[PDB]
C-alpha cells in the first residue's frame, strides 16, 4: 500500500495526475492556435505574422509593438512601407 | 486462441471502452454521496481552471505606491481592503486603461494615475504585454502612481 | 414536561414521516431509473463473505502460466524436455561479456547523444 | 481481527434430507426429467455446461431452493417455457444448497432465479423479484424477453458480437477463489 | 433509512487474487505476440545490417 | 519468497496465511488505527449492522416474514420499499 | 397482487416528490464540505512523513560531516603529544558514534519503507 517513506511520491502523484488532463488540453489548445495561425498566414495578411511570438498586434495602423505606424498618413508608390 | 474469425480488433477496443465506462457508472453510482460528487467534479475542475490560466493567460503582480490612491473595496465581499503585489491575469488586446478600470472597478479614478514597470512610464494607449516586452522583460510588477511633477 | 417532551417526540414522527416520503420519492423517481442493470457489476465477492461460503483461498503470490511449468515437481522422471534441458545449459553462469558490452553501449548512447553540454572554445 | 469458525457437523450435513410423505387424505385440498429440462446435481455437469453449450447454444438455468414457495409456484410454468423453447435453448434446474458453486458463479442472491447464459460473460441476464411484486408470469415473460434478445444479438453481425467479457482473464476467480485449481495455480 | 451501500464499495479486494493481477495475466499473450514481434523486427534488422 | 531450504512447508503456509489475514484486518477493520476506515457518512451493511444491531433485527425479522426463507438468503441491502414499510409500522 | 398492499401508501405529494429530486437529506452539501476540509486538512501527515524521513537519512551523513569538522578543528589546532593521546580516544568514539546512528537510522527507515501489500 503505502508508508510513510513515500509520502513524496503520495503528495506528488495525488497533485499532479490530475493536472495532467489539464496540461493535454493546453497541448491541444496550442496545437489549435498555431493551425488557425497557420491558415490565417496561407490565407494572407498585410504585414507578416510571427508564428511563435505571443501575440501579433500589426495591422494597416498599428506597429509590431502595439503603436501607431510613422509616416502612414499619406500613401506610397511602392505601396506598403513594409 | 486469440481473436475471432470476421471480429475486429477496432470492435474489440468499442467492446472494452463501453465494458470499462460501464464499471465506472456502476462505481460511481454505489458510492458515498459525501465525497464522490466533490473528488470526481469539484477538485478537477478548480484544478483545470488553475493550470489552464496559469499555462495559458500571463499575469502581472500589480502594486500601488500610496494609500491614497487604493480603490475602495468596501462593498465587494471576500476583499474588504486593497493588498500591493495582487496578481492579476490579463488578456493579450489589454490596454492600460483596461487595466486601471478594472483595478478601481469601473469607477471614477484618481488624476494622473500613470502605470509604470521597473522606472518606465507606460503610455495609456499602449498594449500590456507588449508594453512589458519591451520595458521589463520576464519582470511583470507593475506599480500605479501619481504623475502631478 | 410530560407534555413538552411528548409532543417533541410527535414532532419528530412527523418529521420522519416527511423525510420517509421525500426519501419514497427520491427513489422511484431518480434511482430506480439511473440504477445499472448488473452487466459491468463488481466481478469479486468480498472476502468476509467468501471467508462465510467456506470459499476462500490465501496463497500463491505468484502463478504458473503453462501446465508443462505446473506439473514439473508431479512428473519426477522429465521435469523439462530434452530441448528445454539443452537451453536451459546455455544460462548456467551469467554473461559478464553480454553485461559488459550492454553497458558500454549504454554508456557510449547515454554520455554523447543525450548528455551532451556546451564547453568554452578560446 | 476478523474470524469464522471453520464448520460445524450440521453445516456439513445433508441439506437435503427426506421427509415423511403424508397418505392420499391431506392431499384432498380444495386448491388440488420432465423430458425437456435437465436436473443439475454435480458442479461438473454445471461447468460442462456454462463452457461448451452455453457457447454452442445459449441456456436457462432455474435455481431454486426447497423452502421457497416461489419456486413451487414457478416450476410448472418455468417447464412449460421449457417444452416451448426447448429447441432453441437448454433448460436446467438447479438447487443451491445441493450445487452451491453453481450458484456464486451466477451471482445469485434471491431465491428463485432466472439466468440467461450465452458464452458464461457474453450476455448474462438475471431475473428475480427482490422486491415480492412479480409473479411467475412476469418472470417468465421476462425471460422469454431475454432469450429473444440474446438469440437476436447472436444473429447479429454474423455470429459475433458476443464475446466473453471479464471472464475471459478472470475465470471467476474473485467470485469464487476455488477455480485457482481448475486453472492449476499453486496455493502454497 | 438502512444500508444503501453493499460491502464491495468499502472493502478492499483480494490481496494476492486482484483486478489488476488477473487482467494482466489475462492480457500477458497479447503483450508477448507484440513485443516479441518488435524484438525480432529490431534484431533482424540489425543483423542484417551488420553481416555485410 | 523467503530464502529458506522449504518454502511449501506446513510452517510457512500457515504463517502466509495468518500474516494475510492480519494484513487484510489491520487494512479493513473499523478500529483505533484505522487505515480504510475514514470519511465514513454512508455505511455498507456489514458495518451498519453491526453499529446498529437494532436494525438487523427489525430488517431480518421482516425479510423472513414478507419472504418465507432463511437467513442464508439475506439481502446485502434491503430494498426502499421494505424500509419505508418498516418506517409506517 | 403480492406486494400491492405496500405499494398503496406509496403516494407522494408534488412538493415532496419535488424534494426528493432535489435530494434535500440525502446530499447533504453540508457533509460534502466537512469531507473537503478534513481530506485538505490530512494534507498535514505528508509533511510530518517527510520531515521524518528526512531526519532519519541525513542523521548519519551530520554525524559523519559536522562532528568531522569539529574534529578537524581540533587536530588543526593541537600541536602537543598528550592533548593527541587523550584526543586519539575521542575519535575513536566518534567511530562508535556513527555507527550507532547508522543503526538507529536503519531501524527506523526499515520501519519507515514498510509495506503490508
Ligand atoms: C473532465 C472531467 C474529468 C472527470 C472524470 C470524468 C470521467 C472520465 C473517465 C474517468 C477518468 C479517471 C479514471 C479513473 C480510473 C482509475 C482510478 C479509479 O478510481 O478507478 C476506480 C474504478 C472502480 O474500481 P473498484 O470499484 O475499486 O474495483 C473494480 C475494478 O476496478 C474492476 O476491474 P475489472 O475487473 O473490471 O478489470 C480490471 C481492471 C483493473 O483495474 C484496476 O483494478 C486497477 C487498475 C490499475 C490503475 C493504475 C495502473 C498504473 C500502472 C502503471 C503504468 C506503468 C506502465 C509502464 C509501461 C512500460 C512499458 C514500456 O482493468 C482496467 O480497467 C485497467 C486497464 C488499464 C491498466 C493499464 C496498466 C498497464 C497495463 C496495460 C494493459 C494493456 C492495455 C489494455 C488493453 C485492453 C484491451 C483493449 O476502476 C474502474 O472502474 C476500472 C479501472 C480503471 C480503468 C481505466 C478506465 C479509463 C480511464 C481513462 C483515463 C483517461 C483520462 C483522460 C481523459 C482526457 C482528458 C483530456
Ligand atoms: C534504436 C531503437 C531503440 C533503442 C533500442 C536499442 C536496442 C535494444 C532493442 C531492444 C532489446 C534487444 C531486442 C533484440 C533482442 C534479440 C536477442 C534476444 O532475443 O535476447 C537478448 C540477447 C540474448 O538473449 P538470450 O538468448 O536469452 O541469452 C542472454 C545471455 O545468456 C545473457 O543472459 P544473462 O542472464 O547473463 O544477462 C546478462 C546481464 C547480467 O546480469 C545483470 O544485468 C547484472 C547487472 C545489472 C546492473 C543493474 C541493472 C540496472 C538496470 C537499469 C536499467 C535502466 C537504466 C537506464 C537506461 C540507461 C542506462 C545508462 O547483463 C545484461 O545484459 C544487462 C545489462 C543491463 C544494462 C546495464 C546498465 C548499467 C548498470 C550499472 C550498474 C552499476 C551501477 C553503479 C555505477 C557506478 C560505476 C562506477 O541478449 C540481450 O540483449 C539481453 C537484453 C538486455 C536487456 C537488459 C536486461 C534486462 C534488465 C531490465 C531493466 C529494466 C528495463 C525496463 C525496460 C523498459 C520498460 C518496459
Ligand atoms: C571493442 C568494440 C569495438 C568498437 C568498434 C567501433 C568502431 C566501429 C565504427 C563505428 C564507431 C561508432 C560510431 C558512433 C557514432 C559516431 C560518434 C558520435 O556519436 O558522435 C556524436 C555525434 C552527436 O551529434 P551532435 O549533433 O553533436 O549532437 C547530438 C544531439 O543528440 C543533438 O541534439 P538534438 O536536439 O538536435 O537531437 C537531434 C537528434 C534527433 O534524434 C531523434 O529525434 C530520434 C532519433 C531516431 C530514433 C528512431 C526513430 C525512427 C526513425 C529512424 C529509423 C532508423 C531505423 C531504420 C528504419 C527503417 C524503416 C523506415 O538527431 C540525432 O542525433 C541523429 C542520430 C543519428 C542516428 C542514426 C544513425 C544510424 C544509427 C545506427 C548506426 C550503427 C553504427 C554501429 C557501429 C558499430 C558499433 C559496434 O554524432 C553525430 O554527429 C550523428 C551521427 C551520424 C551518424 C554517423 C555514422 C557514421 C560514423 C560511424 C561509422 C560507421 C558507420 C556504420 C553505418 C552502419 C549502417 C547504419
Ligand atoms: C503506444 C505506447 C504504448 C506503450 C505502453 C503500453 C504497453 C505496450 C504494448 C501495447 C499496449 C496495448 C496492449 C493491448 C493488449 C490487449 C489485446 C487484447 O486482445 O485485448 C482484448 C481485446 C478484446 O477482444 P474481444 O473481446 O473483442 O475478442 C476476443 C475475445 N477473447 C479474448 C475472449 C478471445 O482485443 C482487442 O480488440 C485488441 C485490443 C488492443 C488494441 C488497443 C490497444 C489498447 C491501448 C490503447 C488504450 C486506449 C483504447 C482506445 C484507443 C482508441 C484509438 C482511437
Ligand atoms: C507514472 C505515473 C504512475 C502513477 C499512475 C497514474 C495513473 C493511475 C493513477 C490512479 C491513482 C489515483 C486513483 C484515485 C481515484 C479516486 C477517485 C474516486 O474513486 O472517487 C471517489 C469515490 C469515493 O467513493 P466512496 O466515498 O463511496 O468510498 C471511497 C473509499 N472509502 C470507502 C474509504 C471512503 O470513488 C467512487 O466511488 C467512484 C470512483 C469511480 C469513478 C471515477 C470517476 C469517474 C466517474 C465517471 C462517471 C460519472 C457518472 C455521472 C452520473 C451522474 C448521475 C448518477
Ligand atoms: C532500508 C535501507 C536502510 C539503509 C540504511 C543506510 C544507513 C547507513 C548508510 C551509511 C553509508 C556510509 C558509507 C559512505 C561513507 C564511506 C565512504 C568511503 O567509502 O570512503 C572511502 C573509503 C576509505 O578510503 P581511504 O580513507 O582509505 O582513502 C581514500 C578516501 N578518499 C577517496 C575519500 C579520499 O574507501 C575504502 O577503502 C573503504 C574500505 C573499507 C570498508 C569501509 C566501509 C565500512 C565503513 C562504512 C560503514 C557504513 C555502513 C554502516 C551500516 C551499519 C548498519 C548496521
Ligand atoms: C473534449 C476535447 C477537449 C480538449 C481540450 C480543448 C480545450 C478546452 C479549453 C478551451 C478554452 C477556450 O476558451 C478560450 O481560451 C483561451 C485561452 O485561455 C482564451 O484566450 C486567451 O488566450 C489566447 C492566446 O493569447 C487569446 O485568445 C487571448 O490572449 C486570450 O483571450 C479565450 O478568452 C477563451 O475564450
Ligand atoms: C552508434 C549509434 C547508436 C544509435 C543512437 C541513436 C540515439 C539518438 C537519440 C538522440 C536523442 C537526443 O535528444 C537530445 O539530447 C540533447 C542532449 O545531448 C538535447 O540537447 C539540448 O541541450 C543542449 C545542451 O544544453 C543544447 O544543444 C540544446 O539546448 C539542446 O539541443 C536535446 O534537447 C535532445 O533533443
Amino acid at each position: 500500500s503505502t508508508s510513510p517513506g513515500l509520502a513524496f511520491a503520495n503528495l506528488t502523484l495525488l497533485l499532479d495526475v490530475p493536472q495532467l488532463p489539464a496540461i493535454w488540453a493546453v497541448n491541444a489548445w496550442r496545437e489549435l492556435n498555431g493551425l488557425f495561425t497557420e491558415m490565417k498566414t496561407l490565407a494572407g495578411t498585410s504585414d507578416l505574422l510571427y508564428p511563435s511570438n505571443r501575440y501579433n498586434p500589426q495591422n494597416e495602423k498599428t506597429n509590431r509593438m502595439g503603436r501607431p505606424r510613422k509616416y502612414n498618413h499619406g500613401e506610397w508608390m511602392f505601396g506598403n512601407s513594409y | 486462441p486469440l481473436g475471432v474469425k470476421g471480429r475486429s480488433v477496432f470492435a474489440g477496443m468499442r467492446s472494452f471502452i463501453g465494458q470499462r465506462l460501464g464499471r465506472l457508472y456502476d462505481s460511481f453510482y454505489y458510492s458515498q454521496s459525501s465525497t464522490k460528487y466533490v473528488m470526481v467534479f469539484l477538485f478537477p475542475a478548480g484544478i483545470f481552471y488553475t493550470r489552464f490560466r496559469a499555462d495559458t493567460k500571463l499575469g502581472y503582480h500589480v502594486f500601488i505606491n500610496e494609500e491614497k490612491l487604493y480603490p475602495d473595496y468596501s462593498q465587494n465581499y471576500f476583499d474588504t481592503k486593497w493588498t500591493n503585489g495582487r496578481k492579476v491575469y490579463l488578456d493579450d488586446e489589454t490596454t492600460v486603461e483596461q487595466l486601471k478600470a478594472q483595478i478601481y472597478g469601473g469607477k471614477a479614478a484618481p488624476e494622473n494615475v500613470k502605470v509604470a514597470c521597473r522606472g518606465r512610464v507606460f503610455e495609456d494607449a499602449d498594449n500590456v504585454a507588449m508594453a512589458v516586452r519591451a520595458f521589463c522583460k520576464r519582470d511583470p510588477r507593475l506599480l500605479l502612481f501619481q504623475d502631478n511633477l | 414536561i410530560q407534555h413538552w417532551n411528548k409532543s417533541y417526540e410527535k414532532q419528530v414522527y412527523s418529521e420522519s414521516v416527511a423525510l420517509n416520503r421525500t426519501f419514497q420519492a427520491r427513489n422511484q423517481l431518480v434511482l430506480d431509473r439511473l440504477k445499472p442493470s448488473g452487466a459491468y457489476r463488481l466481478p469479486a465477492v468480498d472476502y468476509k463473505r467468501q471467508l462465510s461460503r467456506g470459499t476462500l483461498v490465501e496463497g500463491a503470490d505468484f502463478y504458473l502460466p503453462t501446465a508443462q511449468e505446473q506439473q514439473r515437481l508431479a512428473r519426477h522422471f522429465e521435469p523439462y524436455s530434452e530441448q528445454e534441458q539443452e537451453e536451459r545449459r546455455k544460462f548456467r553462469f551469467q554473461s559478464i561479456s553480454v553485461y559488459l558490452a550492454v553497458a558500454l553501449g549504454a554508456s557510449f548512447v547515454h554520455d554523447y547523444f543525450y548528455q551532451r553540454r556546451p564547453v568554452a572554445w578560446c | 481481527s476478523f474470524a469464522i469458525p471453520p464448520a460445524n457437523a450440521a453445516a456439513l450435513a445433508d441439506p437435503l434430507p427426506a421427509t415423511p410423505t403424508p397418505p392420499p387424505v391431506f392431499e384432498a385440498v380444495s386448491s388440488a426429467a420432465l423430458k425437456n429440462v435437465e436436473e443439475v446435481s454435480t458442479m461438473e455437469r454445471y461447468e460442462a455446461a456454462v463452457y461448451e453449450e452455453s457457447f454452442k447454444k445459449p441456456i436457462v438455468c432455474l435455481f431454486f431452493a426447497r423452502f421457497s414457495l416461489q419456486s413451487k409456484v414457478l416450476l410448472q410454468p418455468f417447464l412449460d417455457f421449457a417444452a416451448s423453447a426447448s429447441n432453441n435453448a437448454t433448460f436446467f434446474l438447479i438447487d443451491c444448497d445441493r450445487v452451491p458453486r453453481a450458484a456464486y458463479h451466477a451471482r445469485v442472491e434471491n431465491v428463485p432465479s432466472l439466468v440467461v447464459m450465452k458464452g458464461d460473460d457474453a450476455f448474462r441476464q438475471t431475473i428475480t423479484d427482490s422486491v415480492g411484486v412479480k409473479t411467475a408470469g412476469d418472470l417468465i415473460q421476462e425471460a422469454r424477453s431475454a432469450l429473444d434478445q440474446v438469440l437476436r444479438l447472436d444473429q447479429q453481425e454474423g455470429g459475433t458480437k458476443l464475446q466473453p467479457g471479464v471472464s475471459s482473464y478472470t475465470h471467476h476467480i474473485g467470485v469464487d477463489n476455488l477455480n485457482v485449481y481448475r486453472k492449476g495455480w499453486p496455493v502454497a | 433509512f438502512g444500508p444503501t451501500l453493499p460491502d464491495h464499495a468499502y472493502y478492499g479486494e483480494h490481496a494476492t487474487y486482484n483486478y489488476f493481477v488477473l487482467f494482466i495475466r489475462g492480457m500477458r499473450p497479447y503483450l508477448e505476440k507484440i513485443f516479441g514481434d518488435c524484438a525480432s523486427t529490431i534484431k533482424n534488422a540489425a543483423v542484417a545490417v551488420y553481416r555485410p | 519468497q523467503p530464502g529458506v531450504v522449504d518454502p511449501e512447508a506446513p510452517q510457512e503456509v500457515e504463517a502466509f496465511k495468518q500474516a494475510w489475514h492480519s494484513r487484510m484486518g489491520k487494512f479493513n477493520d473499523r478500529s483505533d488505527t484505522p487505515m480504510l476506515y475514514a470519511y465514513m457518512n454512508e455505511l455498507p451493511s456489514w458495518e451498519y449492522y453491526d453499529l446498529h444491531r437494532s436494525a438487523f433485527l427489525e430488517h431480518m425479522t421482516y425479510f423472513l416474514v414478507r419472504t418465507g426463507g432463511d437467513f442464508r438468503f439475506f439481502p446485502e441491502m434491503p430494498p426502499w420499499q421494505w424500509l419505508a414499510h418498516m418506517e409506517n409500522l | 397482487r403480492p406486494g400491492q398492499g405496500s405499494n398503496a401508501q406509496f403516494q407522494t405529494s408534488l412538493a415532496d416528490k419535488t424534494r426528493g429530486l432535489l435530494g434535500v437529506g440525502f446530499l447533504r452539501p453540508t457533509k460534502m464540505a466537512s469531507f473537503a476540509a478534513t481530506f485538505l486538512l490530512n494534507f498535514r501527515f505528508y509533511f510530518m512523513y517527510m520531515a521524518r524521513t528526512t531526519f532519519q537519512a541525513v542523521r548519519p551523513l551530520l554525524a559523519f560531516s559536522v562532528f568531522g569538522e569539529v574534529m578537524k578543528l581540533v587536530l588543526a589546532t593541537m600541536s602537543s603529544g598528550l592533548f593527541s593521546f587523550l584526543f586519539s580516544f575521542v575519535l575513536a568514539f566518534e567511530v562508535f558514534y556513527f555507527f550507532l546512528q547508522c543503526y538507529i537510522s536503519y531501524t527506523f527507515l526499515t520501519m519507515f519503507f514498510t509495506v503490508l501489500f
